[PDB]
DNA sequence: GGCTGCGTACGTGCGGGTCGT
DNA sequence: CACGACCCGCACGTACGCAGC
């Protein structure tokens, strides 16, 4: 590329620099060039090494992440700070985190894992913990392993808050159930045990048969496509019963073969 | 008259040079950086750093127990980055340097569709604009650390898969994307210690199991024998294939996914819950894809061990 | 037409870059 | 870590093209 050309860009580069700083200092809100400087050189005397504060970091990770921070001594687990934005995360007040253990505030069964992740620099577990006024939710713990006041170990860590008519059933392309949801006990009255293993179209009327295998045979070569079917359907007491059949095959990602045929049965 | 016009249009252009110069670097100093680094900085880089301290200082004024405050930037995984929604990087964490090995000067003010993937851009355009304020997403994004821990000329940068999350902010319409990237770490250099409950897997490009950790023994309860050669796609709670397919595609495509959380159904009854971490083994011969590794964390016990939901568990 | 301010295009020189046998 | 090999970036010089008291 000839060197004239890449001076031009250079050039409306700089242009576009200036005209927006001009645009962002108030004063200026049209100068020439070293007048645009100027003011925006005295402006910046008006504010003010790092580019943000401490606090104004703390407010941006707080509105990017929806956690808190908290502090637990090694030997006992025992809460030793807690920001105060705990409470709008596990609507858990300060009081209640303050001389507990951070055990007590997990799932009992999370209990050997965050006694084996806190054992004696960083750490990083998913462990569920309790909402106050039970309720548990998953979060993501992030921090290290450090000396403290600045075994004297104390992990710092910022816990980030991770975020019936039908029953769904799958088929191979011949028509066997091969996993039934135990929404089925109830919508049709079958066990899930009931159903496994026989083919769809027994548990059908004999006159609607034809109609299901017709919509089995079409949506394996529609290959992607939903086919929404009604028929009657044989219910454990005998009654008969009208559902919609909706499906579609299931192709793998990366080689595009059948995988198996997936069905939402709802019962109309 | 002519020679003496361009004898006094030789000699204006000097002082208009010189004056510009100067202020230049009079605007240098008062940006918030040591005074050695930006003694040395060119006039675009000035001109950058003040146009993005000056819209950041824009934003906190309408966004805006001290002890403490340092901690928090250490104690994560990842660093910060705020995008506009015309893609000018306006601020990045000063730790960014550490991941990717990027300073944060070299980055601040340069428009972020230079610094990844063209194949990834249309995915970050969508997610930059307004269309849920919230966002999640993987992108690539230039790296210039080796796994050795070096650090390479911008011409020898490989592509590094950051797990962005955050939100976009209006502010009174600037819209700006906050997120917080988090490298994906390489299942091969691990670091962080594996609780209890993990168990490492590999698998062929289609997902089927090529070999299973032991332990799968007593978490789930099934042997590593019953399961190399059948379709990881079978045992997957059939309410989870969708998301499972989505972080198939995304694994295939990017390079690396972190699922969601799903349910595996267990060997006599019932489902445990489950997170993966996937990684691409890439043959350095013709750079062809070989197999996924995986690491699994079991997050609880077998919950409903009572049911049965396959054809595998009778 | 003078001569002044101002912006934009082309060429040249220099220091720091990268190959290579 | 060298040194001509350049090749690429950048900054400056000079002049050309326009308003306007």
């Amino acid at each position: 590329e000839n060197h004239s050309e890449i001076e031009r860009r250079r050039r409306n580069k700089m242009t576009a620099y200036i005209t927006e700083l001009s645009d962002m200092v108030p004063t200026c809100s049209k100068p020439d060039k070293l007048t645009i400087l100027r003011m925006a050189v005295s402006h910046m005397k008006s504010l003010r090494p790092s580019f943000l504060t401490d606090q104004e970091l703390k407010h941006l990770i707080l509105e990017a992440a929806d956690g808190f921070l908290f502090i637990v001594s090694c030997e006992t687990g025992r809460v030793v700070y807690v920001s105060d934005s705990v409470t709008p995360v596990l609507n858990q007040p300060q009081s209640e985190w303050f001389g507990s253990t951070l055990y007590d505030q997990v799932h009992p069964d999370d209990v050997d894992k965050l006694r084996e992740q806190l054992s004696t620099s960083r750490r990083s577990f998913i462990c569920r913990m309790r909402c106050g006024s039970p309720h548990f939710v998953v979060v993501h713990c992030t921090g290290y392993i450090k000396a403290w006041p600045p075994s004297k170990f104390c992990l710092v860590a910022i816990g980030r808050l991770q975020v019936p008519t039908e029953f769904i059933s799958r088929h191979n392309i011949e028509g066997i159930f091969t996993f039934v949801d135990h929404r089925c006990v109830a919508t049709v009255g079958y066990q899930p045990q009931e159903l496994l293993g026989k083919n769809i179209v027994e548990f059908c009327h004999p006159e609607d048969q034809q109609l299901l295998r017709d919509s089995f045979q079409q949506v394996v070569k529609l290959k992607g496509q939903v086919l929404s079917v009604m028929f009657r359907f044989r219910s454990k007491n005998q009654e008969w019963l009208w559902m919609r059949t909706s499906s579609f095959t299931f192709q793998n990602p990366y080689s595009d073969e059948i995988e198996y045929i997936i069905c939402t049965n709802t019962n109309v | 008259s002519s020679e003496r016009r361009k004898e006094k249009s030789r000699d204006a252009a000097r002082c208009r040079r010189s004056k510009e110069t100067e202020v230049f670097y009079e605007l240098a100093h008062e940006l918030p950086l040591p005074h050695s680094v930006s003694s040395h900085l060119d006039k675009a880089s000035i001109m950058r750093l003040a146009i993005s301290f000056l819209r950041t200082h824009k934003l906190l004024s309408s966004v805006c127990d001290q002890q403490m405050d340092n901690l928090y930037l250490k104690a994560l995984e990842g660093f910060i980055a705020v995008v506009t929604q015309d893609g000018d990087m306006i601020f990045l964490s000063e730790n960014i340097s550490k991941f990717m090995g990027l300073t944060q000067v070299e980055l601040t003010g340069h428009s972020i569709f230079d610094f990844t993937h063209p194949c990834d851009h249309e995915e970050i355009r969508e997610n930059l604009s307004l269309k849920s304020t919230e966002r999640d997403f993987f992108m690539r994004m230039k790296c210039t650390v080796t796994n050795r821990g070096r650090t390479v000329n911008l011409k020898s940068a490989t592509w590094k898969v950051l797990h962005c999350t955050g939100q976009v902010k209006v502010y009174n319409l600037l819209s700006c994307l906050i997120i917080m990237c988090e490298p994906i770490q390489h299942p091969s250099h691990m670091d962080i210690p594996l609780d209890s409950k993990t168990f490492l897997s590999r698998h062929s490009m289609d997902m089927k199991f090529t070999y299973c950790d032991d332990r799968i023994t007593e978490l789930i309860g099934y042997h590593p024998e019953e399961l190399l050669g059948r379709s990881a796609y079978e045992f997957y709670h059939a309410l989870d294939s969708e998301n499972m397919t989505k972080s198939h595609q995304n694994l295939c495509t990017k390079g690396q996914v972190v699922s969601g959380q799903y349910r595996m159904l267990a060997k006599h009854g019932g489902y445990v819950w489950l997170e993966t971490q996937g990684t691409v083994i890439y043959n350095p011969r013709n750079l062809q894809p070989q197999c996924i590794m995986c690491v699994n964390y079991v997050l609880s016990e077998i919950e409903k061990n009572d049911v049965v939901f396959s054809m595998d568990q009778t």
